[PDB]
């Protein structure tokens, strides 16, 4: 919700509107004001910051770390995490076995195609 | 004894029926895996045509209803944005 | 324990889309939506 | 000896160890971090 | 609902790996256990 109690006497509605060269010098006297009166950062109209990854509670170790990689990344947008193995859901094709491969390991191929 | 039979010999060599307990050359049992291996993969080809063949013909059926679900979620989620521009305006509208 | 009421009525049932109909099809999906999420979060920090 | 029932054990399945590699606790690991990320999400979606 | 009664017990912790950090890690573990289970669910009905 709205917390700003500053009271300014425009009547938008009953009042004309500014011109262009009326908004141009309002805007430039309210950049001299904010020239002569520096900002201050500890001022009661900003909201509180936010907590850093280690501060924030929800956050987990894991998020945290994912986070630092994405914005590790120039390109958080298009950043992709790396797929998982697709080969071994593909088609096992037929295992060429040589005439010098021993026969131990030539089953335990075979088993292994089998299996996939 | 099921189980010291499956902790002895492999899990999927008792699975294969050509493993027996007699057979203890390993170019008959490389032979017989290879059948099986030959087997399966002609098993598997044939389950990934008729796969394929179903999974076209649903995708041809629900492609219109897949894009009005598209769509759909792109108004609510357009929608979404709208309010909640509009809740902040009027806000905005009754301190000013 | 006492404010709160559960809600006693049926469960809704996404329609399963002909292409999410595989378990590597599945993860892979699973893998895009936290990555999406992951994605969303930053920009919403950054936003912030 | 009456409002005391002792337990049984079935050796049916092998005996799988509560590691971090099961399926139930890696689904209910994921819930979790999905929970915790909606939670966090949440917070900043208020904060925005 | 009567012959079934719960154990109201404390949660065990389960020992998470340092493995199980990432999302990338966690989801070729959780591929892995589904990958085995499948296998074994295979290898249990050819035996069968």
């Amino acid at each position: 919700m709205p917390a700003i109690t500053t009271v300014h006497e425009s009547l938008p509605y009953i009042d004309p509107e500014p011109t262009p060269e009326q908004r141009a010098a309002a805007e430039a006297l309210i950049a001299e004001e904010r020239a002569k009166v520096p900002d201050d950062p500890y001022h009661a109209l900003l909201p509180p910051p936010l907590p850093p990854l280690n501060e924030s509670r929800h956050l987990t170790p894991i998020l945290q770390n994912e986070l630092a990689r994405l914005a590790s990344s120039p390109d958080p947008q298009a950043a992709k995490m790396d797929a998982l193995d697709f080969s071994r859901y593909e088609a096992p094709e037929m295992p060429s076995i040589d005439s010098s491969q021993s026969l131990e390991e030539t089953a335990s191929q075979l088993w292994e195609t089998l299996k996939q | 004894i099921w189980n010291r039979r499956e902790e002895n010999l492999n899990a999927l060599r008792l699975g294969l029926g050509y493993y027996d307990s007699d057979s203890e050359d390993g170019e008959d049992d490389v032979a017989n895996i290879r059948a099986t291996l030959e087997a399966a993969l002609d098993r598997l080809m044939a389950s990934a045509e008729k796969g394929n063949k179903l999974e076209k013909k649903l995708n041809l059926h629900l492609g219109g209803y897949k894009n009005r679900a598209e769509m759909l979620r792109k108004k609510l989620g357009e929608a979404h944005a709208a309010l909640e521009k509009a809740r902040n305006a009027l806000a905005g509208f009754q301190v000013l | 324990e006492t404010d709160l009421l559960p809600i006693k009525t049926s469960r809704v049932v996404r329609p399963r889309p002909p292409n999410f109909t595989s378990i590597p099809s599945l993860l892979k999906a699973f893998q895009d939506e936290w990555d999406a999420l992951v994605l969303e979060t930053y920009t919403t920090r950054e936003q912030l």
